[PDB]
């Protein structure tokens, strides 16, 4: 790939939730960026991102 | 105006009126001075207190987030969006505007209803032992000194109290 940050090559990011009781299962011979940390988190509603520098 | 009495026949306003919105001018010889009717006026402060406060009290607003981040395959979407944000900016913008033009002047209106509706009460209670002088104005056939004029303020006045001293000024007139 084109020189971004001096890295001919990439990494492809990718996320999910994982709801209480269910569980997420890694499986790979190469090329994997495993997790470290996670995010238990409750979710809360409706609400939005600002761009601004005030 | 719609009624005729602010810049109708009452050609303007009484700048050293400060008691209200309404009132009265008296001119018996113990001196001059303006007072307000407080009846009339704070009926007026009342209504008109309640539609201000029922075009800003009645706007229900839910917590919302406006904004919405779209990639460069959702574009129908990102359109769409834009498209309902536009309307309710439009729906919004002309029914408030024409909401106060048409609400302002209805209450011009209503300030011209308050005045003329209390030109004819006082009428309505002098009606032979007086003249209609000039605008906005009555000039008595009997002398009524400050109680008498306190008493039109007051809605009380006493016709045939006075109905023989005016029943003897009118009639060279």
């Amino acid at each position: 790939r084109p020189k971004v940050r001096d890295r001919e090559g990439r990494i492809n990011y990718y996320w999910t939730l994982l709801e209480p009781g269910d569980t997420i299962i890694f499986e790979a011979n190469g090329n994997l960026i495993a997790p470290r940390y996670a995010f238990a988190l409750s979710r809360g509603f409706g609400s939005g991102i600002i761009n601004s520098n005030a | 105006g719609l009624f005729g009495a602010i810049a109708g026949f009452i050609e303007g306003g009484w700048t050293g009126m400060v008691d209200g919105w309404y009132g009265y001018h008296h001119q018996n010889e113990q001196g001059s001075g303006y007072a307000a009717d407080q009846k009339s006026t704070q009926n007026a402060i009342n209504g008109i207190t309640n539609k201000v406060n029922s075009v800003i009290e009645k706007m229900n607003t839910q917590f919302t987030a406006v904004g919405k981040e779209f990639n460069k395959l959702e574009r129908r979407m990102e359109n769409l969006n834009k498209k309902v944000d536009d309307g309710f900016i439009d729906i919004w913008t002309y029914n408030a505007e024409l909401l106060v033009l048409l609400e302002n002047e209805r209450t011009l209106d209503f300030h011209d209803s308050n005045v003329k509706n209390l030109y004819e009460k006082v009428k309505s209670q002098l009606k032979n032992n007086a003249k209609e002088i000039g605008n906005g104005c009555f000039e008595f056939y009997h002398k009524c000194n400050d109680e008498c004029m306190e008493s039109v303020k007051n809605g009380t006045y006493d016709y045939p109290k006075y109905s023989e001293e005016s029943k003897l000024n009118r009639e060279k007139i």
